[PDB]
């Protein structure tokens, strides 16, 4: 019973200017609860599942980079094309995973907007929802060996 | 003498608060009236006493005429005597006849309506300045008895 | 011509246990400045309606009651005689709205006043309509025209007509509903009623400002479609009940000497108070009683004066300090039922 | 010359309650620091248009309804010997935008009023399009083209020329809407106002030992200081080039209302008949509110009356002077006390401030 | 001499609703500890600017789009006499930095403020470097040169001149954007504000069992207190080098209509038509506002008006004795409270105070 | 030494008219302190205790909006039922999160008497007493969705 990431994709893409816009504003993840659009956009993918929002929180709020930084297309990892940006340097992800948990994706908002990224979203949004120490950790070894590839 | 108090109100909730409220004025007999009551800083109150008042962090006194009486049999006089009649008089004529009774014997009525007592008196001088000092009625540590005079 | 009767009265009685509210205090009321002894509209209004006057010069005093039970019973009496039972309890319960017709208590929404008139013409109506076979809708759309006959019936009980009726849950809300056709104020003293302590003396003695208005062509209305004299005759019995009347039955202050304290009307097109006269506190100068007249009279010359009143207009006072002009309150009484 | 003409107007009412909410209390409003008793703008807006007076001097007012269906069989009938019923339906789903089927429940968007001619009018123009069979956009546009003339029908349907039309969904939203030429204020005391509660009884002939009913009511009496703005330019835009003089004669028609309505609640029982003891109409360039006179909530000294036009006169002569206003202004009151500096022209009688008006200052 | 003019405003509403949000309640802001009554400095703006006295005495306002088919098509009219069209298509396209292509919507990047006259004079540098075969970033480079030559053209609209125009796209980027010479603050009320509620009914006519709509409203009447800034130098600048008596005209003006402009809502309904009671102008080196004076809210005394003027003038007595200002200052009222600090020169009526602002402080 | 909710349902359905009528007639939940048969209702649930009493007082301006405008039945929020009604517009919901502090149990009376709404009372009572932080939030969140699945 998981969370159709594109789906979801599809369904921010297809919102209306004014809850693009809504989303955008939002700080921290949790303001997304302050939302009427974000209930809306969320309730079919599970919300209303106790254990599933978390997860939904991150993966709207990372889309909520917005407007269009997460692009998609064996897969391609948030952290390979993180360093495929070019844009991010090492030190700033090691820092995304040495914060603390609402920081993490507080940053991790920041990196998104900053590379553009063309990843493979259900993939990320897999990450994204069981978001942890080995996760983190996956980030960076994707991101050190890819940039390091290169 | 004729003071001007405000009981606190936390010290003037119940009557018995009031009585011993106004009791605590004196460290060194009286009678009082209330003008108004519940305002925000408790109850507004004319106060008439042998001794004078000491403001209490609960009573503070806003001022105090002394009195020396001068009254002449004839001269005619407004008066509020707000009192309590009983045997409780509920009818108005009762009322009416009470006050009569003991003014009757001072100081003739020409004219009243009720209690709150409002109306117009004409004046024995003596009679009538001893019964301002005595009081009228029941409950004169309730806050009844307290008759003023005021001139035309 | 003119359709508004506007009605002033000056009265002089006692003011001290007339109407009292729930605290046991006289009612009272601050206007301008100054807290004023008051009567209420209600009180004035029930005082007439019960009163002997009205009994002898306009009729029965509709009967107002929550219990549909009692008025079951009530009904059940004066009606048996003329109507079959279940006729008359169908009749209850379509106008009333309340199903019918057996408990111990039956109530109405709110008090509802009602004449036994208007329910017997129903029940006329829906004799006929459960003889003919008529569905209860179609009555009643039948009796949305021709209100004008319900209303000959309220000129069997005439308060109705001047007080109003209003009713939610029931039939009459579609159909019987009535707006009354004379507004009245509460009746304030002119003057203050606390002296300010540290020739002008009275108490025991209040001057009480009474003003009515009545609305000619919706009292014609609210009756069957009564010519406009009917309306009058109405209207001047309530000028003498408006002058004359205090709960209590405590007369007027001078009723041994007088039939008013002073009585002024004027018909007008639009009606027109004249409580502003009194907003100054009037202040006692050998008595009351006359610096309110004076008063009266002084703010209604600036007032007709300024609005160009051309009121058909009369006045019956007492007192020399005046500027139409009655000798008697009955003549005047008289000049109204004539339409000036 | 000038373009506002401001009316001012002191009225003291005796007891009463002429303004309840959803609890029955009267309408508070609190200014400037203390409470005073308040007459809301629709309802002095309401007793205007459904006034007597006003049916006398201005016309028909116009019928505000939510309700289409019960409206097609209003114009229906009025309209039927006019036009074809088929026109008289188009034309309705047209401006309301939604469409007049013959359901028996048809509700718009938002409360709208309506003027009987306008529709007519625009029938008019259905009927025209229908015979050339000319395409509804196209129409539209030719409609956009000259605006004015279904301004002129509003000079049967006046109460909306001045207090103006909003629509959301229809043609007309597109086509008919006006902002409204005079703006008009919620009536405040002039005095902080401490309520009377007045306690019912309904008194139950079927039972002699206790009361049916037992109840309370808000009303204080007050004295109240109302205040309106007509933009002439506006009236006369939105009569579709109406004169000046017709603007003006609207305005003394205004003028008079202001100075003698009174809603009618709870009037039958309070009958606060009060006529205004005060009133002052000013031409100027800028629209001005005295209601600043009385911030200071005027304190009874002979009533409230007498102070509340101290009050008045006293900045009015403040305001003319520091702002250095010359424009044409006339008051008529029952009691001056309070002389104004005689920039003002003084109306014995309020027909003749009315005539004042009429003939622009 | 001295650079800075601020302008104090003290004015008091009767019962309205002049700045509404997105849930049509009135805007709040809290200070210092108080819920206040907030209009909104962009409010003021535009109320100023769409104003008839400003169309009377400073001139057209700008024209703010983010639709650059429409204004095409306006500039195709009025500079169509003027220029060639082919000219005029160019010369937005190049200042917008958005392609004009005659299609039905064509949008620039933002909302921005348009002059036409600026836009007329780029016409006429275009024309010229057009018929002189100039390259597009050559005419740049040279009408770099000069910017006041484009500044005047802000003389004819000055709006912008006093608020600023900020560009992202086009030649505009790099020469025609401008700093605000007026900065000015959302007003608020002196005292705690707790919003009333008016319950309204709308009756509808043709059903006679109740009412069409039930709703509510919020409302308050308030005193204000708006303060802005006019920075001269600046504004001497953003016209093109116009002279202190210019820029004092603006000055008063914008006095004027502080003093005097109320924005637009609701008052066809609630007509808060109401005037400033106090007026106080003062000239300086560094900017000074005067909140500070209610962060204290003010307690109503005999109405909050009064005691509010009292505040005032009280604070500024203690800021210019403290930090020891010796600008020129003159205060305009309507109510009898007098200023403390002499130096504030008083006024009787607007226009004297208005003279005043003209000749510097005399 | 919570207040029993259910307990205090009761005694107010309990109550004699002129007591439930008295307090129908308040205007602003704090005129409940001039009402002596307020005093009396609340008396056995502990206002004696400060800090209980502010919720009390809340509580009962709920119930006051009368008659029996609030109908009680995983439990059932006030969100929910605001939108089973159908009554009531999102906008208005809105007002009352966004409403300063007397205000907002104005509306909400205002609201309750628009939609005789059908709740669990308790639930809805605690949610009243804690009022409202994250409620505020939590009752828009119940009123979207049970609106949006509609």
């Amino acid at each position: 019973d998981e969370i159709d990431a594109m789906a979801l994709y599809r369904a921010w893409q297809q919102l209306d200017n004014g809850s693009c816009a809504q989303i955008r504003r939002v700080s921290e993840p949790d303001e997304l609860r302050d939302i009427p659009a974000f209930y809306r956009l969320v309730q079919p993918f599970g919300w209303e599942n106790p254990r599933h929002q978390q997860a939904l929180l991150r993966m709207v709020f990372c889309l909520s980079a917005g407007k269009n930084v997460i692009r998609h297309q064996t897969g391609i990892s948030l952290g390979r094309a993180l360093a495929n940006s070019g844009r991010i340097n090492e030190r700033r992800i090691f820092q995304l995973i040495r914060a603390d948990r609402t920081a993490d994706m507080v940053q991790l908002r920041r990196l998104l907007t900053h590379a553009e990224p063309v990843l493979d979203w259900p993939l990320m949004a897999r990450m994204l929802t069981w978001w942890g120490k080995r996760e983190r950790q996956q980030l960076l070894e994707d991101f050190v060996l890819t940039t390091n590839k290169n | 003498y004729l003071s001007k108090v405000i009981i606190a109100r936390a010290w003037s909730r119940d009557l018995y608060q009031l009585h011993q409220g106004l009791w605590h004025l004196f460290p060194n007999d009286f009678l009082f009236h209330v003008e108004k009551r519940n305002t925000p800083e408790g109850c507004h109150v004319l106060l008439q006493s042998a001794q004078m008042p000491v403001s209490t962090a609960v009573a503070t006194v806003i001022k105090t005429k002394q009195v020396e009486f001068q009254l002449q049999v004839g001269v005619p006089l407004y008066f509020r005597l707000r009192a309590n009649p009983i045997k409780p008089l509920i009818k108005e004529a009762e009322q009416i006849a009470w006050l009569q009774r003991k003014l009757g014997n001072a100081a003739r009525v020409e004219d009243v309506h009720p209690v709150c007592f409002e109306g117009v008196l004409t004046i024995d001088a003596p009679a009538l300045i001893d019964l301002v000092q005595q009081g009228i009625g029941p409950a004169k540590s309730m806050g009844c008895g307290l008759l003023s005079l005021a001139p035309l | 011509m003119s359709n508004f009767i506007n009605i002033h009265v000056l009265i002089s009685h006692s003011p001290s246990c007339l109407n009292r509210d729930d605290m046991n205090m006289q009612k009272d009321a601050i206007f301008g400045g100054k807290r004023r002894v008051r009567i209420s509209s209600q009180s004035l209004k029930r005082a007439m309606r019960k009163s002997g006057y009205y009994a002898q010069n306009i009729g029965e005093s509709s009967l107002r009651t929550i219990h549909l039970a009692q008025l079951r019973d009530v009904l059940r009496q004066k009606l048996g005689e003329r109507f079959d039972q279940k006729i008359i309890d169908k009749t209850l319960a379509l106008l009333s709205g309340k199903s019918v017709d057996e408990a111990e208590k039956i109530s109405a929404d709110a008090v509802t006043p009602w004449v036994v008139g208007e329910i017997a013409w129903f029940c006329e109506q829906v004799a006929k309509a459960e003889a003919d076979n008529l569905d209860d809708k179609k009555l009643l759309k039948v009796l949305k025209e021709d209100i004008a006959a319900i209303r000959v019936n309220l000129q069997q009980g005439v308060d109705i007509a001047l007080s109003g009726r209003m009713a939610t849950s029931g039939m009459m809300t579609e159909l019987g509903k009535v707006d009354g056709a004379m507004s009245i104020a509460h009746a304030i003293t002119t003057h203050q009623v606390d002296s300010d302590i540290d020739g002008t003396q009275e108490f025991s003695s209040g001057v009480f400002y009474r003003y009515a208005n009545i609305n000619l062509a919706q009292l014609q209305e609210n009756l069957g479609g009564a010519s406009r004299e009917q309306a009058l005759e109405i209207a001047t019995h309530v000028v003498h009940m408006l002058a004359t009347e205090v709960p209590g039955a405590k007369q007027r202050t001078y009723a041994a000497f007088n039939p008013a304290d002073m009585v002024m009307v004027n018909f007008s097109d639009m009606p027109l108070s004249m409580a502003n006269a009194f907003e100054k506190a009037v202040k006692a100068k050998d008595g009351f009683l006359q610096p309110s007249i004076q008063a009266f009279n002084q703010y209604w010359d600036r007032v007709a004066n300024g609005y160009g009143l051309n009121g058909a207009a009369a006045q019956f006072s007492l007192s020399d300090v005046d500027p139409k002009q009655m000798p008697t309150l009955e003549q005047l009484k008289s000049w109204v039922r004539n339409n000036g």
